[PDB]
């Protein structure tokens, strides 16, 4: 009885505690519900309702008005996205000690950036009127002023980011997108005909306030989730404050020197005419070294937990699409053999970055490819590889036998050595596997087209193939994530991770030939060489070969 | 308005949260029994839902206070309703009779080890009607 | 929304609204008055003759301007068009102007628009920039005024919406508790909408958009809002006349820019800013729905209190600062103070951002003459309390506050050297900010505290300047400027009693970082440690040279007591940075390193000795009066305090001869006094008050978490015996409030409980002779009673006993004996009381247990019994 | 062109002092037998004293990150700045320590530096850290340029 009257507490516990939790809105007056419900139905309902209207207002702004009609009995009058472009371009060059926030140009910028882009398989003449519109739409702002104007927000901006230079990029973006000729010309005009030093002084200032992953504020946040407290942002921008602006700040810079323009590759790297000059080619590969460092300590906090939660998922597919952005500006910088941004990345720090960024790739996909969870991010980070190996694919040209960039590059891969062989073993298993589900013992096995293999049956199959090893077994079947019945469907599987390795080890068999036959005797190689086998002969019949007279004026192997 | 009876149940209701017995729940002795029940909660969390049950503002709920929340709320026969929700899923049997036997049984999920022999002699306690079984209106004996 | 069926724009301002406004008042300007009130106000006009005479002039200056003549008013048209439009503006923002005559003045505007159901409206006239100017300001207006139009629209539709959204979420909450049970009403996903903060239930609610549905909403409430949404819209314009003013301004905009090249940058901004605004309906309301509020009828008066108030501080901005001004704006915060909405409503509070304007007040006065001292202080006072009150009313104002925190700190040093000024400076501002709330603790960042790690490493570097040119004397520290860094940094790592490790590791660091913020005694280079500094502030306290100026008297910063602080403060924030016990029982290295370096940082000896000083215990005079020893110069209780919970939190009470040595050396004889001054007279003195604070928040509740270590403690007799005197005496006395008589209980109940049989019998001997009276004193008596007798009841009862501790000696047996004939005489001849009856039962029982039914008594009885030592009066 | 101090290469740590106006290089000794305790030898008077260097040569063993020596307490490089090493003494064959038994020089705070025999803890591990502000933290260490250890144990500088 007693005791019973304790046993019966423990759930009156319950109750009291459930009753003191209920906090129904009727309770709640009329007003507060009110003001709580007009605070809801403006974020649910008047944020959320969009209409495009950008086009319409530029095409109707942009238009000459009956200047037959009425005379003016003076110069050409200027159209009024004309006037507007000339007032914005006019306020930024007046001497301001600080870039004052105007709501004015943060509207109109964004409305000109929609403007340009007004955004399965497309054909030829679709693709080809996509562009010639793209054209026409930015050079319905490049003629009034705008290039010059997004450079003189930049300047004024005196490195020091804020939502106005992030509308001046995003403009800077929309007119540069797909590699305008026109308005690369101009701006490089500009700069060098009006020797501004303030616009890479502020671009270097950007560049280093450009923000990293933060393991001090990421761990505050998961203390905050582990003691209970709710996200006030869902987007948790403490780590990563600006990753929009980062990736916008890059592709500008990119498209910049993009078309391979020669001209303007070389002025960003070294400013003539200018009194002073600033190496933003130098200032990229040291973010790209903070960014490297950033993301190798987030993979080392959660190396010793089994299963990556989401909002690490996140910052890693954030930090991955910034080093991506950062990895194709090196990669457009030195396009078109460009001699002395090659050599000044050589010289540079982009050697260790690269070396961090290769353990990150060797362990990180051996953690993921294991849960079946995060196959995403797995996708991502083999991009982030296929990207590297790009840069340093392109950092290889030009070069001829013996030469120095390979030589370094080969002092880089012996330097990471272990985690080029773990990446190479995995390559290698992943694309074995298309061979192992299409030897005749696994049809044998599985002879209807149900592809309903068990877990045993797959294991045997493997022993009959007996090209794989026991460690091989077990981390495949690691791997292999099946049903309680322990029926596996090896269709998905291989679909899910062939094609990957198939796509992203082709970079690295083209750059190990590449290498091999530009050193035909360096000793080292040929131990890497011996481990790639395996791939070499597997992409060989994906792997095309010729000669060319480059523009070097010297035969060059593609 | 509120019977007489139901106040005194609501007495000891108080009690079973008012650990420090002078009749003011703090809201560490309030959270204290929510992790004992498996809710994690924020320390704001439960300083906002504590405000609102607080006409006074002083903080800490006084019983007539507490009247007040328990009031709000329809409780007319959901005490006893309680009770034989308790009896019915006590009663593992079926028989309408719930036996000694498992009353070890649930008495150990709270972590207490006593005897099986001398439950059933409590058990026999709460059997003035004799039955060696415990039923429902043993159990309104007990409550 | 809309006037008729037919969804056509009614005239824009002419209507009904509602929306609270300024009050015009005005003052008649009469010179033969000699009264003052007329000075406040402007001088009355006569507001129709103006509006009727301002009608009729632009009238005639648009019917003249259209054939344009070569002589117009003024000589130009410039003079002739913008005073008078000038002028119409002005009446038109004051609002004079209401229905018939509105109506005429925007047809004089533009005919064809606003005609209601030739000649050409201002529109179109070849206008210069100036009246182009003024007329983009009109047009502003006028869509200011359709934007507050769609405002009340939708506060008018929320009324009905959300009481019927409540009464449905009653039906279903009815529902859904008439389908479960209260006690498993917590889970279940059914309740989790209940459950929910009524902010997250609005936003689940509000889910009719799109074709996810999973809203629990009706279709019959949702199609009302799936209407009026549309409505909106088409009264926003997302959905030959032009019939609206957003298309006639759309229009013009384009037309004036097309046909001339605008020189001045003023108009181009404001003809696209309108342009903008027509463009983006939609972003009216974005912004205005924030800055939208809702109060009951019965409010409306404080708050059109509050918004004069608020009127009359922001208005204070553009005129400088001065002692008239520093008055207004000192008043109108004391009624912003006394105002109820200020309390009732904080959404509102900041949705009308008076931090902001209090923020900028600030900072002009904090600004202006920095090298010759910040002038007005009581304005910075006032201010800060201000500020301080706002962050008191709710969370959000802290959040709010936050985000001032870096200014804040870097103006910490303000007025903190100053006296009589605590809880009134910019430091004050930035703790209440940073205080008890855990998120924005954890969202503070490591160079906010280095600022004022680097503040205090200054003030303990060199001396006060302030004071040294008042007089006093130049030691080679500022100790009252670091008794209020020290606070700051106590609140940013110290919250809701548990100690914010990230907070507490940056702090101890850069302490360790820079060791000088220590002081001088624990600079370590030839420092007299800390028992040596407190006896030398003792000394310099009974010394008045050296203690005082020497050239009022809460300015007078006694050094002694400021040094004392210091000292207690730092030791306080040290033990709060301790890490706490579960992290060191898992053994965290950080934790361990972190407990370690505070063990080397300051000694176990010296917390015993600062624990051994004594206090000055108040006497009674020969007149009858007692003398008060001044505590804004002397040793106090508070500064043990900090001692104790640095002791507790850093080396741990886990060893009994430890426990034991404490207890005799420095607790023990505060108990004595504490028993010594519970006397009538003295019990009132702040020194009983202060000294029962101290015992009942740090002593007793340490001595009740250390009662287990009381089990093996025979061969210390006397020690636990006068213990347990001293505390029955505390808990008789008198003075002690309801929390502080529930600390002696608890403490007592547990070492009793713990303490083995044969030592209380001299409590016992105590208990027999007070627990019949039944007094109201007498409740913890009779349940320490039952529990003892309960616990031991094999040592009475057996013959053996218990066979480590033995049986009685037939005197505990004679006491208990007539305990047990007291208490049931005294509960037979007592009125009924039923918690008196339900507490003294159990506890006859557990005599009449415990003593054995063959008991033989003694023709033994006791010489001279010492009760007359132990009655009240005089108490001994 | 510039060398780099990589992992099992011998060095000295020396230190500078300007004591009654001059320069005075001193390098950091100890002796395996007898006293643990470590003591500083002049270099600057090699012209009219020769210093026992052999004493004075350091072996640095490991250079692993923080993170590295934090996942081996639960259980051929170059030195970057923020990382942690291993100081062997060559010819004793003891790993430099924090003893933190400290002789109760005068000021309270500080401990004794010496020489232990097992590797186990992290008495034995310092990390380097970079004293010119030009140099950043994973940087490469310079072979001329200044260090300030912190011992992972104590939170304290070689003083
Ligand atoms: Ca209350
Ligand atoms: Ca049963
Ligand atoms: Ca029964």
């Amino acid at each position: 009885k007693a005791v019973w009257h304790k046993l019966l507490s423990k759930q009156r516990k319950r109750a009291v505690v459930a009753c003191f939790r209920m906090a129904p809105l009727y309770n709640l007056p009329r007003h507060r519900a009110v003001n709580l419900f007009l605070q809801g139905y403006e974020k649910s309902w008047i944020e959320t309702e969009e209409h495009y209207f950008e086009d319409k207002l530029i095409e109707d702004l942009a238009k000459p008005g009956a200047e037959p009609p009425e005379e003016d009995e003076g110069t050409k009058r200027v159209d009024p996205l004309h006037q507007l472009i000339l007032l914005f371009s006019r306020t930024a060059l007046t001497e301001k000690c600080k870039l004052e926030e105007d709501f004015l140009y943060m509207a109109y910028a964004d409305i000109m950036a929609k403007s340009c882009h007004d955004e399965e398989v497309k054909s030829f003449e679709e693709k080809e009127m996509e562009k010639q519109k793209l054209l026409y739409q930015q050079a319905r702002l490049h003629d009034r002023g705008a290039a010059e104007m997004v450079l003189q927000t930049i300047s004024a901006s005196k490195g020091e980011t804020g939502p106005m230079v992030a509308a001046t990029l995003k403009l800077g973006i929309a007119i540069l997108n797909g590699g305008n000729s026109t308005v690369q010309q101009k701006m490089l005009d500009y700069l060098k005909e009006k020797k501004d030093v303030g616009f890479f002084q502020s671009l270097a200032g950007l560049m280093q306030s450009c923000s990293v992953l933060d393991l001090n504020a990421f761990e505050r946040q998961n203390k905050a989730e582990g003691l209970g407290m709710v996200t006030e942002e869902g987007s948790g921008e403490k780590v990563l404050q600006d990753d929009e602006f980062t990736c916008d700040l890059f592709r500008f810079l990119q498209l910049l020197c993009e078309g391979h323009n020669s001209d303007f590759q070389n002025y960003l790297r070294t400013q003539t005419g200018n009194n002073t000059t600033v190496n933003i080619i130098i200032s990229t590969v040291d973010y790209l070294l903070r960014v490297q460092e950033s993301i190798s300590d987030f993979y080392w906090y959660y190396s010793g937990k089994d299963v990556i939660d989401e909002q690490g998922q996140r910052n890693f597919s954030k930090a991955i699409q910034v080093a991506k952005q950062v990895f194709n500006t090196l990669t457009e910088y030195i396009q078109g053999p460009c001699t002395g941004n090659q050599q000044s990345l050589a010289h540079s720090r982009l050697w260790d970055a690269v070396v961090g960024f290769l353990h990150v790739f060797a362990h990180m996909q051996m953690k993921l490819s294991q849960d079946s969870s995060q196959i995403e991010l797995l996708k991502e980070l083999m991009d982030l590889q296929k990207d590297m190996v790009v840069m340093l694919l392109s950092m290889l040209e030009g070069n001829v036998v013996n030469g120095t960039i390979g030589k370094q590059m080969v002092d880089m891969l012996v330097e990471s050595s272990n985690n080029v062989e773990m990446i190479l073993k995995f390559f290698d298993m992943f694309l074995k596997l298309k061979d192992l589900t299409s030897s005749d013992t696994f049809k044998e096995y599985d002879p209807d087209g149900k592809g309903v293999i068990s877990k045993r049956d797959f294991h045997k199959a493997m022993e009959s193939h007996k090209h794989y090893t026991q460690s091989e077994t077990e981390f495949l079947l690691s791997c292999a994530e099946t049903d309680e019945n322990e029926t596996l469907d090896y269709e998905e599987f291989v679909k899910r991770f062939h094609e990957p390795a198939k796509d992203i080890g082709f970079n690295v068999a083209v750059l190990l030939t590449n290498l091999s036959e530009h050193m035909p005797n360096d000793t080292r190689l040929q131990t890497f060489l011996e481990l790639a086998e395996s791939v070499l002969n597997y992409f060989q019949p994906f792997l095309g070969r010729i000669e060319i007279m480059g523009s070097a004026k010297r035969i060059e192997r593609v | 308005q509120l019977t007489e009876e139901q106040i005194a149940e609501f007495k000891e209701a108080f009690s079973l949260f008012d650990k420090d017995g002078d009749g003011t729940i703090t809201t560490k002795e309030l959270g204290t029994v929510m992790r004992s029940l498996g809710q994690n909660p924020t320390e704001a969390e439960l300083q906002d839902m504590i405000n609102e049950v607080d006409a006074d503002g002083n903080g800490t709920i006084d019983f007539p206070e507490f009247l007040t929340m328990m009031a709000r709320k329809m409780k007319d026969t959901d005490s006893e309703e309680e009770i034989r929700e308790a009896f019915r899923v006590f009663d593992k049997d079926g028989n309408g009779y719930i036996s000694a036997a498992e009353l070890r049984h649930v008495m150990t999920n709270l972590g207490e080890k006593l005897t099986d022999e001398e439950v059933d002699e409590m058990i026999r306690e709460a059997d003035i009607d004799g039955d060696g079984q415990v039923n429902y209106e043993e159990f309104v004996q007990m409550m | 929304l809309f006037p008729d069926e037919n969804k056509k724009h009614g005239l824009p301002g002419i209507g009904l609204s509602t929306s609270l406004r300024p009050r015009m008042q005005f003052s008649s300007p009469s010179f033969v008055s000699i009264s003052n009130e007329c000075y406040q106000y402007s001088p009355e006009f006569p507001l129709d003759i103006l509006k009727s005479k301002t009608i009729q002039m632009l009238t005639e200056a648009v019917k003249e301007g259209s054939l344009h003549a070569r002589d117009p008013v003024g000589g130009t048209t410039e003079f002739l068009f913008v005073p008078l439009i000038k002028l119409f503006y002005t009446l038109l923002i004051m609002g004079i102007f209401h229905n018939e005559d509105l109506k005429h003045i925007l047809q004089l505007i533009e005919p064809s628009v606003f005609k209601e159901a030739p000649k050409e409206g201002l529109l179109q006239m070849k206008l210069p920039e100036p009246v182009k100017l003024q007329m983009c300001l009109l047009l502003q207006y006028l869509c200011d005024c359709q934007v507050r139009h769609r405002i009340e629209a939708i506060v008018a539709f929320s009324d009905d919406f959300v009481a019927k959204l409540q009464d449905n979420q009653r039906f279903r909450y009815n529902e859904v508790m008439q389908a479960l049970n209260m006690s498993a009403a917590l889970t279940a996903r059914k309740t989790k909408e209940f459950r929910s903060p009524p902010q997250e239930q609005i936003n689940m609610l509000l889910n009719f958009k799109d074709d996810k549905s999973e809203c629990p909403c009706p279709e019959e409430i949702r199609d009302q809002l799936l209407d009026f949404h549309e409505d909106l819209m088409t009264h926003c314009g997302i959905e030959k006349k032009s019939s609206t003013l957003q298309q006639l301004i759309s229009e013009t905009m384009v037309r004036w820019a097309q046909e001339s090249v605008i020189e001045d940058p003023e108009l181009v901004r404001a003809m696209f800013v309108l342009l903008h605004r027509q463009y983006d309906g939609i972003g009216g309301l974005v912004r205005a729905l924030p800055k939208t509020y809702t109060i009951n009828g019965v409010s409306v008066e404080d708050t059109i209190n509050l918004l004069a108030s608020l009127g009359q501080i922001r208005s204070l901005l553009s005129v400088r600062m001065g002692k008239e001004e520093e008055k207004l704006m000192i008043r109108g915060l004391g009624d912003i103070m006394n105002n109820k909405v200020f309390y009732q409503h904080p959404n509102l509070m900041r949705a009308l951002g008076m931090h902001e304007t209090v923020m900028e007040v600030m900072v002009n006065v904090l600004g202006g003459g920095e090298s010759k001292e910040i002038t007005f202080p009581k304005m910075v006072a006032n201010c800060c309390r201000f500020l301080c009150y706002f962050c008191r009313i709710s969370r959000q104002n802290q959040k709010a506050m936050f985000d001032h925190l870096s200014y804040l700190l870097e103006n910490s040093s303000v007025g903190l050297a100053s006296p009589a000024m605590r809880g009134s400076t910019p430091l004050d501002v930035a703790a209440a900010s940073v205080m008890d709330n855990n998120e924005l603790a954890l969202a503070l960042r490591e160079p906010d505290l280095e600022k004022v790690v680097r503040y205090l490493a200054g003030c303990g570097l060199q001396s006060c300047q302030m004071l040294v040119s008042k007089g006093y004397p130049d030691i080679g520290w500022n100790p009252v400027e670091g008794e209020r860094y020290l606070d700051f940094l106590r609140f940013a790592v110290f919250c809701n009693g548990e100690s914010v490790e990230e907070n507490a590791n940056v702090v101890v660091r850069l302490l360790i970082r820079r060791p000088e913020c220590f002081g001088p005694a624990l600079r370590g280079e030839g420092g007299n440690g800390l028992l040596a500094a407190m006896e030398e502030a003792i000394k310099i306290a009974e010394d008045p040279s050296r203690d005082g100026p020497s050239p009022e008297e809460d300015d007078t910063i006694h050094m002694g007591n400021a040094i004392m602080t210091f000292y207690s403060a730092l030791i306080d924030l040290l033990g709060r940075c301790a890490p706490e016990m579960h992290l060191i029982h898992a053994g965290k290295g950080e934790a361990i390193r972190i407990r370690s370096i505070l063990r080397s940082l300051i000694p176990l000896g010296d917390l015993v000795g600062v624990i051994s000083i004594a206090f000055q215990m108040p006497t009674i005079a020969k007149d009858g009066n007692v003398v008060e020893p001044d505590m804004s110069a002397g040793f106090c209780p508070d500064h043990k305090a900090a001692m104790v919970l640095f002791l507790d939190r850093v080396y741990g009470i886990e060893v009994q001869d430890f426990l034991l040595h404490l207890l005799e050396v420095g607790f023990l004889p505060d108990l004595r006094a504490a028993a010594s001054l519970d006397t009538a007279a003295l019990s009132a003195t702040d020194m009983a008050l202060a000294l029962n604070r101290y015992l009942c928040t740090a002593v007793l509740p340490l001595l009740t978490r250390c009662a287990p270590l009381f089990a093996g403690t025979e061969h210390h007799a006397s020690l636990i015996d006068s213990l347990l005197h001293t505390v029955y005496r505390l808990s008789k006395g008198c003075s002690l409030t309801k929390a502080q008589r529930d600390s002696i209980e608890v403490c007592l109940l547990s070492i009793c409980g713990q303490l083995r049989p044969s030592m209380m019998q001299h409590l016992l001997r105590r208990l027999v002779f007070d627990v019949p009276l039944l007094n109201e004193h007498a409740k913890m008596p009779l349940k320490l009673l039952t529990n003892h007798y309960e616990r031991c009841w094999k040592y009475y009862c057996l013959p053996g006993g218990w066979g480590n501790f033995g049986a009685a000696s037939e005197e505990e047996l004679h006491l208990s004996r007539k305990l047990f004939w007291g208490i049931f005489d005294a509960l037979s001849q007592k009125k009924y009381e039923q918690e008196l009856f339900k507490l003294a039962l159990p506890c006859l029982s557990a005599v009449a247990g415990a003593l054995p039914p063959d008991y033989m008594e003694s023709n033994y009885v006791s010489m001279m019994e010492k009760q007359s030592s132990m009655d009240s009066e005089g108490n001994f | 062109e510039i060398q780099f101090l990589r992992t099992d290469d011998e060095v000295v740590l020396q230190c500078t002092a300007t004591i009654h106006k001059e320069q005075q290089k001193l390098c950091l000794a100890a002796e395996g037998f007898g006293n643990r305790l470590c003591f500083l030898e002049s270099t600057s008077n090699s012209k009219n004293v020769p210093p026992d260097l052999s004493i004075c040569t350091f072996v640095l063993e490991q250079s692993l990150s923080v993170r590295a020596l934090q996942e081996m307490l639960a259980n051929h490089r170059t030195l970057l700045y923020g990382h942690a090493i291993l100081l062997r003494h060559s010819y004793s064959g003891m790993y430099l320590c924090c003893l933190s038994t400290s002789r109760s020089s005068t000021d309270k705070l500080a401990f004794d530096v010496g020489l232990q025999e097992d590797t186990t803890g992290e008495a034995c591990w310092w990390t380097i850290h970079p004293a010119s502000k030009q140099r950043s933290e994973g940087e490469k260490v310079r072979v001329g340029d200044d260090l300030i250890l912190v011992s992972v144990s104590s939170e304290r500088y070689l003083h």
